[PDB]
DNA sequence: AAGCAGTAGAGCATGC
DNA sequence: TGCTCTACTGCTTCGATATCG
DNA sequence: AAGCAGTAGAGCA
DNA sequence: GCATGCTCTACTGCTTCGATATCG
């Protein structure tokens, strides 16, 4: 009650006051949801409004730290209060469009603050909005893998999290409908096609290429049941004379072994009729995992072991 | 430097003779200095109110000081104008305040030397602000404080070369001992009398030099010449009402908000719209929007043509007139353009033309820029900027009519009977000096509850003519001159 | 007061002609009426307008026999205006036209104001005309309306198509008519209403009429429809007892606006649902929130506040004993300058009423002033709450009118006075001759008056004085348009207005040259 | 408008 | 019936309020 | 928020 | 060849003071 009276007084406070409050009001709404029950409903139009008279508008610069503290506080307060599309297909989409007005790039200025709270926003929080994403998705892979690629060490691994949560989140949905998306389907592939098959250096754009292909591996067996088959054979066949045969003893292209073993766990978690030929390259595989610990790094370190 | 200041040592002599009221019975030299320590601190309280002030007597019995040497006691630091610092320096006059001193130190010993001058530069060397003018205003009497060792003068004179290696200024007000200038002794190789200007010529003024304004004047899209845009006629008024709490002497620092849609509550500022009524209809607006329509150009000048100096007349102005000035800061070297453009305007008579919006987002107004040159001797008299000068025009609603439908004759006799009189009443205007009534009886009223002394000071009113002393310029032609081709008689 | 403003319209058969290769005039028409429209309605100012229009395929008129009186519209009554008739007027963008006569749109709205004068007062009146002067007209009466037009204390101003007799957009500083831009029936329809202007007034009828192009830039629609000023009276006197009563008006003044922006919350399109207030809350500590009756109205004083709130301020105040308009003294010297005039408002003391022998001294006193470089400084003061003045009564001698203007005068409190580096005598910053003749041809070059006619007084165009000011004008036309269009976002600004606020471009060609000269001549910039 | 400080995207030297 | 009050009233003045460079 | 002179409705008549 | 020890100056932002539009 007194930071929500706190900010309602005349505009004077010099906004970086005005960052801190904001997530504060939020951070206050994720802690101990039990005492905010019947006032987390204005937080949300609090945030919202502040959200739309600073970025629609067609006259002065636009303060930039409030929207950083505003974003990551909607982050904060979105968890236990969901208004998902599922009873409220309008608020919603509007943070959509605000969200993806907030990664729309348009420029190529500095101190990338405001697109990363963007990016964490979508990241962490995904599954909310079912709808609007089936729609603008060469838009968004499009943005996502040029920022994977700013070279700055905070933001590309932020950028990883909302890339991988916007497949895992296409996922389900292409799967759970009717046949309509065989054009959707084959363009993510064939994209992974082009990426998997470039070869100059991008680590990065060959993981990001076996994880996407490891999730949607899941979602072909609907019809076809044939593709299924010949995918984790394209897998074993591309991945045995990338690291088992040479790059294996001494060498820098070791970093890569948890993609190809999650791909062949989706692949083979609802694969039938077994092929019983390649399994003693599996072996082989997975004891050279094992092996192969010391020259890690955690957050890799643990999902090895996932 | 803008935000510099300006410190001032008052040095204080007695020993023996200044505080003798010289065989006389008027005043003694000593109160006289304190007269005029009360009247320039009381002075510059409001008119210079952050210059680094210091108050330092030499040559008594007892000593205070950081460093602890004799004869040498101060009483106040290098600080702000304190309105107790000079409630406690004004108790020292008269019999009663001689008597005071007195028994709180008394005076008279073998006193300083080149010390007293160590212990003003380390009072210098001590306060953390940036310094622009340092002056010692020594307040003494004697021509040889030397009389009987030339030791003592030859590290006098080598301690005063050594703090004019850094420069600091000294240069006493010497007492009226002959009443002027005859006792002209060897007191001159260590500084590079006139007193009731310090007494009543600095009553209340203020002093700043700032800009307002960095713009640019466009000349047909690409001429871009970088000028600032200063005031000259500030049209001051009185500091700010403060608001106080009752009992504990403190501010309130009060809050506001607005609520209440019959349903009590809190609303914020991002629901708020703005709206115009008419009869029934409402024409509803955002804020945004409000503030959008007030859009029609960028901040700038922009050129349009020249004109003559015929056609606009002193009939014409709106605005206090600004002054305009080119700086070499943002666009190198357009001093250069300012100064061939100034000398062919100055040439050949012409003035320009141009469309004005100062801040970031404004409705345009049309100004007009007229040259002006510079005025100098020998004394460095340096009275006008050498620049030009913006005069505003009226656009539309402005200028109104009168009926017009009046028109009387007049005869030619009494022209030289108005030259008489405007003979009579002839001076030549000012150089300054039409202090204003309000703002000094204000001041004075201050002053009564800040010092207070007795009462208000009544304020002498200046804009008031002395009719006595036109009517007796005049004489007894006033009723002629009613009555000489217009009798009322009732 | 209250006036009974009456217009006429056409849009008959020429006025549904075609173009001569840049714009039609009847949108011009529209645009001028729409103007006048807008701002006597968003005046708030208390008159009644009436309308008639003639041009239109039907025929709405009392009296309706044959030609005479056919297709004469008395489409609107002399009412308040609101926004039905710019709804109209936005509803009337058809040229659909018969037509044969416009003379008597004039006598038939006169007699409809003969019919409606009925109560109220209107002491004055204005007929603002807009025939095309090229359709047929006839010869029948001229004698009886010239007397009608001469008798019923009515004023008349006409409006003539652009032409008279380069890229002219509405108007821009520029020519009026092509090369040739009339017909025969334009002709005999000019001098005919020539004739007629000028038995009705004399040499003003020669500036008695108007076009679409430079009535657009002139607020020449507004003459004698609005009450002319406030009168001011007083007592001058000059040393003891010269007390000659005199008379005062307001003129050039710093004009605002009249309307308040008004709060509404969202979701209610209201305003008495709110409570706007402030709270008085003594912080300094945790908040013990206080009321309004602890509150000391201190001052500052150099590193302290000191007390007297109120009623201590309202003992020793200031007074000056009521109003006053003395004279100090008088001043041989011109050394008032240019440069120190510091107001918000210029004043004419002018006469007085009621047998002006006063008048006539007065009269007598500025026409001994009027010889020499003798000003007064007079001390002025409106009442006992107003502040003492004391400022410059510069002489004015005129064809009419015999003034005496008043403005104020500095303090000195408010000069400052700083010194500045010289240009003159200058190391670096000296300029070379190729320079100085490049901004010489540069000031020749650009420039906008000009003389002739063998008398050499200066013409010169581009009046920064009679152009109208663009805030108010596109304030008034956004209301317009947010009221109409419900949801539409705000339109760009119209090109009238930069017709009206642009310089002459035949300037800017001839000096082209020149600024490449100064580009490639002069040296770095930036 | 002056000015006053301190963060921080951006590179260099280094380890496993 | 005209003068004489009389509540209103347009209109002005600073004054505290708000915005910005 | 404060004042000052103009301008149509009552009261004694 | 990826994840740390180590400098680095331009950008931006808050404070201080002064100036101007505003409802009453």
């Amino acid at each position: 009650s007194k930071f929500y009276g706190e900010l309602a007084l005349k505009k004077k406070i010099p906004d970086t006051v005005l960052e801190k409050v904001y997530e504060l009001l939020g951070l206050l709404g994720e802690v101990h949801p039990s005492e905010m029950i019947n006032n987390a409903e204005n937080l949300f139009r609090a945030f919202l409004g502040e959200l739309k008279t600073q970025m629609t508008s067609a006259v002065r610069e636009p303060k930039l730290p409030v929207l950083a503290g505003c974003l990551k506080g909607l982050s904060s307060l979105l968890c236990n209060f969901t208004k998902s599309m599922e009873e409220d297909p309008q608020t919603s989409r509007e943070i959509f469009n605000f969200v993806l007005k907030a990664i729309r790039p348009q420029i190529d200025l500095k101190r990338y603050a405001v697109p990363s709270a963007g990016l964490r926003l979508f990241a962490l929080h995904a599954s909310q909005f079912s709808t609007c994403l089936l729609d603008n998705y060469v838009s968004l892979f499009e943005v996502l893998l040029k920022w994977c690629a700013h070279t700055n060490v905070e933001l590309k691994k932020a950028a990883l999290s909302a890339l991988e949560s916007f497949l895992k989140q296409v996922s389900n949905m292409v799967a759970k409908n009717a046949e309509m998306h065989k054009n959707k389907l084959q363009y993510f592939m064939e994209q992974f096609y082009g990426i998997i098959r470039n070869v100059d250096s991008n680590n990065k754009e060959l993981s990001i290429a076996i994880r996407g292909y490891g999730l949607f591996a899941g979602p072909c067996k609907v019809i076809n049941a044939k593709d299924v088959d010949f995918m984790y054979v394209e897998l074993i066949q591309r991945c045995k004379q990338m690291f088992l045969t040479q790059t294996d003893t001494g060498d820098d292209r070791v970093y890569q072994m948890p993609s190809f073993l999650q791909s062949v766990a989706s692949v083979l978690l609802y694969l039938d009729t077994v092929p019983e030929v390649y399994t003693p390259v599996l072996e082989h595989l997975v004891v050279m995992q094992i092996d192969s610990f010391p020259q890690y790094s955690p957050k890799m370190q643990l999902v090895c072991c996932r | 430097k803008y935000s510099g200041r300006d410190s001032l040592i008052f040095l204080v002599d007695a020993s023996k003779a200044m505080f003798e009221s010289q065989s006389e019975d008027e005043l003694t030299p000593f109160d006289m200095s304190i007269q005029c320590i009360q009247s320039v601190y009381i002075s510059k309280i409001i008119s210079s109110d952050r210059d680094l002030l210091a108050v330092v007597f030499y040559g008594t019995e007892k000593d205070k000081n950081s460093v602890n040497f004799k004869n040498i006691y101060v009483l106040q630091e290098l600080d702000n104008p304190g309105a107790k610092r000079i409630l406690e320096l004004d108790q020292f006059k008269g019999q009663q305040g001689q008597k005071r001193f007195q028994d709180m130190m008394g005076h008279g010993s073998d006193y300083s030397l080149s010390e007293v001058l160590w212990v003003c530069a380390n009072l210098f060397s001590d306060v953390q602000f940036k310094m622009s003018h340092k002056r010692i205003m020594l307040f003494t009497n004697e021509d040889n404080p030397h009389g009987n060792d030339s030791a003592k003068a030859s590290r006098a004179r080598t301690k005063a070369g050594d703090l004019r290696d850094t420069g600091i200024f000294l240069d006493l007000m010497h007492l009226k001992k002959p009443g002027g200038f005859d006792i002209s002794l060897f007191y001159r190789d260590i500084i590079s009398s006139k007193l009731e200007d310090l007494l009543r010529k600095v009553r209340a003024k203020e002093t700043r030099k700032r800009a307002l304004s960095r713009l640019k004047l466009k000349l047909n899209k690409d001429i871009v010449i970088s000028v600032g845009i200063y005031n000259l006629v500030q049209k001051a008024l009185k500091p700010p009402p403060i608001k106080l709490y009752r009992e504990t002497n403190e501010p309130v620092k009060t809050k506001t908000r607005t609520f209440n849609t019959s349903t009590g509550g809190l609303l914020l500022p991002s629901d708020t719209k703005r709206s115009q009524i008419y009869g029934s209809r409402q024409i509803i607006l955002e804020k945004e929007e409000t503030e959008e329509l007030k859009r029609f150009d960028d901040p700038g000048l922009m050129l349009m043509g020249f004109k003559p100096l015929v056609l606009l007349k002193k009939h014409h102005y709106l605005r206090p007139s600004l002054f305009v000035y080119p700086e070499e800061s943002l666009v190198i070297g357009s001093s250069t353009l300012f100064s061939a453009l100034l000398i062919k305007c100055l040439e050949k008579e012409v003035a320009a033309l141009c469309r004005y919006t100062p801040r970031r987002n404004i409705p345009p107004y049309f100004v007009a820029l007229v040259p002006q040159e510079e005025e100098l001797d020998d004394q460095k008299i340096q009275v006008t900027p050498p620049g030009f000068q913006l005069v505003f025009l009226p656009f539309a609603d402005d200028k109104r009519k009168m009926p017009f439908t009046e028109k009387i004759m007049a005869t030619p006799e009494q022209v030289g009977k108005m030259k008489a009189i405007v003979e009579k009443l002839r001076f030549t205007y000012r150089s300054d000096s039409f202090e204003n009534p309000v703002l000094q009886q204000h001041f004075r009223n201050l002053e009564a509850l800040a010092l207070d002394l007795m009462e208000p000071e009544q304020a002498v009113d200046l804009t008031l003519p002395k009719v006595e002393a036109m009517n007796k310029r005049l004489g007894s032609l006033v009723d002629e001159f009613k009555e000489l081709v217009y009798p009322p008689d009732y | 007061n209250k006036a009974a403003v009456v217009l006429c319209m056409d849009v008959g058969f020429t006025m549904s002609n075609s173009i001569p290769g840049i714009e039609s005039p009847f949108e011009q028409a529209k645009k001028v009426i729409t103007m006048f429209v807008q701002r006597q309605v968003f005046a708030e100012n208390k008159d009644e307008i009436a309308l008639v229009l003639f041009g239109t395929d039907g025929t709405d008129n009392p009296l309706s026999g044959g030609d005479q009186y056919q297709n004469i519209t008395v489409h609107r009554h002399l009412m308040l205006p609101d926004f039905d008739l710019l709804e109209d007027i936005e509803s009337k963008i058809q040229p659909g036209s018969q037509q044969a006569d416009f003379l008597d749109a004039l006598i038939v709205s006169m007699d409809v104001i003969q019919h409606e004068t009925i109560g109220k007062k209107f002491e004055k009146r204005h007929i603002e005309i807009f025939t095309d002067l090229s359709s047929r007209f006839s010869k029948s009466q001229l004698d009886i309306i010239i007397h009608s037009l001469k008798k019923c204390d009515i004023s008349l101003q006409f409006f003539l198509p652009f032409s008279l007799g380069g890229p002219f957009r509405l108007g821009g500083h520029g020519p009026s008519f092509p090369l040739k831009g009339i017909t025969e029936q334009q002709k005999e329809g000019l001098e005919i209403v020539k004739m007629v202007m000028i038995s009705l007034e004399g040499e003003d009828g020669l500036d008695e009429i108007y076009s679409f192009s430079e009535s657009l830039r002139k607020l020449c629609v507004f003459k004698k429809i609005e009450r002319h000023s406030i009168h001011w009276p007083c007592r001058l006197t000059i040393g003891s007892n010269l007390s000659i009563r005199i008379a005062a008006y307001k003129s050039i003044l710093q004009e605002r606006v009249k309307k308040t922006w008004t709060v509404v919350d969202a979701k209610t399109l209201k305003k008495e649902d709110i409570q706007k207030e402030t709270v008085y809350c003594l912080n300094d500590d945790d908040e013990t929130e206080v009321l309004k009756e602890d509150i000391i109205q201190g001052f500052r004083y150099g590193s302290d506040i000191v007390p007297f709130s109120k009623v201590d301020e309202e003992q020793m105040k200031y007074k000056s004993e009521g109003k006053c308009f003395s004279v100090l003294g008088f001043c041989k010297s011109s050394q008032v300058q240019r440069r120190f005039f510091m107001g918000n408002q210029v004043l004419k003391v002018f006469a007085a009423r009621d047998d002006e022998a006063a008048a006539v001294a007065l009269s007598s006193l500025i026409h001994a002033l009027d010889d020499l470089d003798m000003v007064a400084i007079v001390r002025y003061a409106y009442d006992k709450r107003a502040n003492p003045q004391v400022g410059v009564a510069f002489p004015h001698i005129k064809h009419n009118y015999e003034c005496l203007v008043y403005v104020q005068l500095p303090f000195m409190e408010d000069l400052r006075q700083y010194m500045f580096s010289s240009l003159k005598n200058s190391k670096k910053y000296a300029p070379t001759e190729a320079q100085l003749n490049a901004v010489d041809a540069l000031i020749d070059s650009m420039s906008l008056a000009k003389k002739d006619e063998k008398t050499d007084t200066l013409e010169d165009l581009f009046p920064t004085t009679k152009i109208p000011n663009p805030r108010f004008q596109r304030l008034f036309q956004c209301l317009l348009h947010r009221a109409l269009h419900p949801r539409e976002p705000l339109p760009p600004i119209q090109q009238h207005i930069w017709n009206m606020l642009n310089p002459p471009a035949e300037v800017t060609t001839k000096s082209q040259i020149p600024l490449s000269k100064i580009k490639t001549l002069f040296p770095l910039i930036e």
